[PDB]
């Protein structure tokens, strides 16, 4: 019952996010969802952050 | 609005970049399903500043 998701750009990400959100929003389930992460490594010498 | 996609993914299967400059569909705007594409006027649809 906890995780949290990481991608890059693609297409379709944010309507995957999207689904699992809504999905999410309204169940009988407790689903603890710990922030969202949007990182992409097209930055050149990026790995830093 | 036809030969700018074929000429865009012709170049952009090798992942080179691509220089538009007499067009401005919002279709070419996205920045996903069109790999490289630059766009030296503003797009058609960028007129709701004014």
């Amino acid at each position: 019952y906890i995780f949290s998701i990481v991608t890059t750009y693609f297409p379709g990400y944010q309507d995957f996010v999207n689904k699992i959100r809504s999905t999410i929003e309204n169940s009988f389930v407790g689903w603890e969802l710990e922030e969202v992460l949007l990182l992409d490594m097209s930055l050149d010498d990026g790995d830093s952050k | 609005h036809f030969t700018p996609t074929p000429v865009s993914y012709t170049a952009g299967f090798y992942r080179i970049p691509v220089l538009g400059l007499t067009t401005r569909m919002s279709i070419y705007s996205d920045k996903s399903i069109h790999l490289s594409f630059l766009r030296t006027v503003p797009p058609y649809s960028h007129q709701s500043s004014v």
